[PDB]
DNA sequence: CTAATAAACTAAAAACTATTATTAT
DNA sequence: TAATAATAGTTTTTAGTTTATTGGG
């Protein structure tokens, strides 16, 4: 009542204000949006179409007014209630709003844009410019004039019923008045116990009512069907448009395309009838109107962003975008593909050449997709100012990702540049290459080395561009830091000032959430991480509903990626729902059970494999701590951290945890099985170290110490399976076929020339090389025999 | 249902539901626009093309939740294809004599059977 | 050869608002 | 099914001690 006669209030009495007072006046007013009234919403939305409609022209300070209300106005474009949608597009689709013309409705929707509703633009934009498509005078005439033949085209009218398939197998009235209220001959107490049971009555109605609405609501139609033997093409426009519209604002996809196609097929309509000179003019405004949707959202949905730069793509005047801005939003929003069209055609077009920003853009984004073989046949050219970078990817795609950040670190040290010096965005580049291969160092100390705060002093280290691809690898860094056991409360302290700051907080939740959860797991704010973790689950899987089926790379991260918010999930969902302290649930002896479940081997890159055993080792610490059985979270993350190395080697990302392998056989010694299996591990990716100075290599470090002297207890004195006996039989014959055939391919190494403890072992296995040789390979035959009789033994 | 489905799909195994996707399974549905459409306008007025909404629309329509989306990608898949069988009837074009959308047909035939 | 006692002191109860459950249907 | 009638919460006296204050004998 008393927010209604307010409103009433202000509509009554704003016609006859300065602009001042009404600036005064509407902050506090325009935030009772979201009310849960809808009639306040749709009062304060008449007080801003009458503000709207009152200011046009001046003041700069009322044109502020207008330009605040017709922001409240388009973030009102959304409503729970239908009918406020109805009305407020029935008021922006009038000609004074939205000019007619179909140029003027384009640039009318250009000059609307809002960051929040992007998700929604592109189906409200096909609503308008196609409901309005009704004024034509064929549009309720039907397409075709001439029937197919004869028939008879009665309608065929079409049922509706919450029910589905597969559920049974077989004044005039004075008499009322008058009669109404003759109580003289009845009780009053008896009549009170009729009226409350009726009450009640009514209750359990309401009850079953409700019920029965928990179901989606009765769908409805919009075209109505003739029925005959034979078709009947000659059927209204409205008879496609409506459901085409109807379609349009129910799925995304869809609506992108069609968009796609109507604005294409506009544009080359109009171009035939129009001035060169205004037609340009309006494609710069065009271009400036998308520089700007790109640079003013946040939330990157797929479909948008991609609609947009593929509209760009189909005309070459388009292929004017900001170049930069095209990168980030394909790489953010996984379009990659399209927009390296967008570039490659761009470069095209325009034909000294200054496309080294268009060269960097596609290079970065061809990294992100993964592949390496564009960046090293495009740098390979003169183009390629920096040959460094070329060398340190050309050497980092054997996923030797130390060199290539000593490579970027010294060229962003280098300070002098006798080849001139490289472009802002080549040094962009290089670092977010560094950041990216400091991603796959999965150690903490490259990632604080991301976060040792860069040149020029980098919510304080958000709002430039630069640093918002810095915050995914920041809080990244901040998370494997804080998670391994360590503790500043500076990143609780970023996140809680970054709660200040709508734009912030918003796309870190609408990106982010699952850090947000894991962090409350940390502060054990259990509720608050639920509500992180669904959102960004529910939120997540609207995005796989939004991606393209073309491309399976980005489906499939996003596959890894709710696969790890999954076992999160069902961590938070199993903490003390039973009460766990002594009750030796087979719960904890069942999530360790199937290897704690799949770790996903050979591929799904190294971020998702540590982020899993950092999470699932947090999780286990944090039972026991809330808890013989630390034997048995000791024998868990051993098994998880083997499959990790064996699946990592599979990888070949061969800069390797060296340390954990160290540190894994340092307390290797709880049983002689664990520390065993760790010297397999490690003999095996000695194996595997063999490359093109694997000669060298391998003479140098001969399996360490010979397979590490490991002849004490073989199989454990053979008291394990023979299969691990054969295993170490096999890596032994292989070691001696490696070293054989680098003395018969390299006879004159350095090594086996250096007077030192390798010479002794190898004449000891063994004069002159061809004795050794021999030797060498007698003994790697035995051995490999010895494996093949230990094989036959199932 | 769809939160379950999620949530014990990632308790699978990764790797494991990979399984979820060789001729690449995907090239064109036409070699050249054999159908296309004019929207009318009170001014003039530009042509549409239904062939890159055809396969998309024909699985959405094909299977899915939300029942609303379900009927209205049927209604429209079905003025679509009277349009289109329309137009092939109204102007033939030549190659085979007449194969308007004879690919097509073959193609929407299949779906149209199935849905 | 041993005091009412004036003042100080806390206690206790009434007066005046004083909204706040509380039935009817 | 949705009203109004009891109705506590601050001042403010006032009795109820208490005292610490003399000369009594």
């Amino acid at each position: 009542e008393r927010q209604k006669v307010c409103l009433d209030i202000i509509y009554k009495m704003m016609p006859k204000l300065k602009p001042v007072e009404l600036r005064e006046l509407l902050n506090p007013v325009v935030e009772f949006v979201s009310h849960p009234s809808t009639t306040c919403r749709e009062q304060m939305y008449n007080i801003l179409m009458w503000i709207h409609d009152n200011y046009r022209d001046t003041d700069n300070d009322s044109q502020e007014i207008f330009k605040l209300a017709k922001d409240v106005l388009i973030q009102g474009l959304i409503d729970e209630n239908p009918g406020l949608q109805l009305i407020i597009r029935n008021f922006w689709s009038h000609e004074t709003r939205l000019p007619s013309n179909t140029l003027d409705r384009l640039l009318a929707l250009n000059s609307l844009y809002s960051p929040k509703i992007e998700v929604h633009f592109l189906s409200l934009a096909t609503n308008f410019l196609l409901e309005m498509t009704s004024m034509s005078p064929d549009y309720p005439n039907p397409m075709f004039e001439h029937p197919l033949s004869e028939c008879e085209f009665q309608e065929y009218t079409i049922d509706s019923d919450w029910r589905f398939r597969s559920t049974v197998l077989t004044g005039r009235t004075d008499l009322l008045r008058l009669r109404r209220r003759f109580m003289r001959d009845q009780e009053k107490l008896s009549l009170m116990y009729a009226r409350k049971g009726v009450a009640e009555q009514k209750r359990e109605k309401e009850i079953k009512s409700e019920l029965k609405m928990k179901q989606d609501a009765q769908v409805v139609l919009y075209r109505s069907y003739r029925h005959g033997d034979l078709p009947d093409i000659q059927i209204k426009h409205s008879s496609l448009i409506t459901p085409l519209q109807a379609v349009a604002q129910r799925d995304p996809i869809i609506a992108k395309q069609l968009f796609s196609s109507l604005f294409s097929g506009i544009l080359k309509e109009m171009d035939k009838f129009k001035t060169l000179s205004e037609k340009n003019n309006i494609t710069q405004k065009l271009l400036q109107d998308f520089n700007r949707f790109l640079n003013t959202t946040f939330s990157f949905f797929p479909p948008f962003v991609s609609c947009i730069q593929d509209i760009s793509c189909q005309h070459a005047a388009l292929l004017s975008l900001d170049p930069a801005a095209v990168s980030a939003g394909c790489l953010a929003s996984l379009q990659q593909p399209v927009g390296i069209r967008l570039l490659e055609e761009a470069l095209l077009r325009l034909l000294l050449p200054p496309d080294v920003l268009r060269w960097v853009e596609l290079a970065k984004l061809y990294r992100s997709i993964g592949e390496y073989d564009v960046l090293r046949g495009i740098f390979t050219s003169e183009i390629g100012t920096k040959q460094i970078t070329q060398s340190a990817l050309l050497a980092e795609a054997r996923s030797d990702y130390s060199e290539a950040a000593k490579q970027y670190d010294e060229a962003l040290n280098k300070q002098d540049w006798v080849d001139g010096e490289p472009t802002e965005a080549e040094k962009d580049f290089w670092e977010l290459a560094s950041l990216d291969c400091y991603n796959h160092l999965a150690e903490w100390k490259s990632l604080e080395y991301c976060s040792t705060a860069s040149i020029d002093s980098e919510k304080i280290w958000s709002e430039p561009f630069y640093q918002e691809t810095y915050l995914p690898y920041m809080i990244r860094s901040k998370l494997k830091l804080l998670l391994q056991g360590e503790a500043d409360q500076s990143l609780l302290t970023f996140i809680d000032k970054a709660m200040h700051g709508e734009l912030q907080k918003a796309i870190l939740e609408l990106h982010y959430s699952q850090e947000l959860s894991l962090l409350y797991l940390l502060q054990d704010d259990v509720d608050r991480a639920k509500y992180y973790i669904q959102n960004g689950i529910q939120s997540f899987m609207q995005n796989y509903s939004s991606i393209d089926v073309l491309l399976h790379q980005s489906r499939l991260t996003k596959l890894q990626s709710v696969q790890a918010l999954t076992e999160i999930q069902e961590f938070i969902s199993f903490i003390s729902k039973q009460g766990n302290l002594s009750s030796q649930v087979p719960l904890k002896r069942l999530l360790n059970t199937w290897t704690n479940r799949y770790p996903d081997a050979k591929m799904d890159p190294m971020n998702i494999w540590d982020d899993i055993i950092t999470n699932r080792c947090f999780f286990l610490s944090k039972i026991e701590e809330k808890l013989d059985i630390s034997s048995l979270i000791r024998s868990c993350k051993f098994s998880m951290k083997m499959k990790m190395i064996d699946s990592a080697r599979k990888q070949n990302n061969f800069s390797l945890a060296m340390k954990l392998l160290k540190e894994l056989h340092k307390e290797s010694k709880t049983r002689d099985d664990w520390l065993v299996s760790w010297v397999q591990s490690y003999c095996r990716l000695s194996h595997c170290r063999s490359r093109s100075q694997g000669c060298s290599e391998q003479v140098l470090t001969v399996l360490k110490t010979v397979s590490l002297l490991d002849e004490n207890n073989v199989s454990s004195y053979l008291s394990k399976n023979i299969l691990a006996f054969r295993d170490q039989n096999i890596l032994l014959g292989t070691t001696y076929r490696i070293i054989a055939n680098a003395l018969s391919s390299e006879p004159a190494c350095l090594a086996e020339i250096e007077e030192d403890k390798a010479r002794r072992i190898l004449e000891l296995s063994g004069e002159d090389s061809e004795k050794v040789i021999a030797g060498l390979y007698q003994r790697a035959f035995q051995h490999l025999s010895e494996a093949v009789q230990a094989a036959e033994e199932e | 249902i769809r939160i379950r489905v999620v949530q014990m799909l990632g308790s699978l195994g990764g790797q494991i539901n990979k399984n979820l996707l060789m001729m690449k399974s995907y090239v064109a549905w036409d070699r050249e626009k054999r159908l296309s459409f004019a929207v009318p306008f009170r001014e003039m007025k530009p042509v549409i093309f239904l062939d890159v909404f055809l396969p998309r629309v024909t699985e959405l329509a094909l299977t899915a939740s939300d029942r609303q989306t379900k009927v209205a990608a049927c209604e429209l898949l079905h003025s679509m294809v009277m349009f289109m069988l329309g137009k092939a009837t109204q102007m033939p074009e030549g190659g085979q004599g007449a194969p308007p959308m004879y690919q097509l047909y073959k193609r929407t035939f299949p779906v149209l059977l199935r849905l």
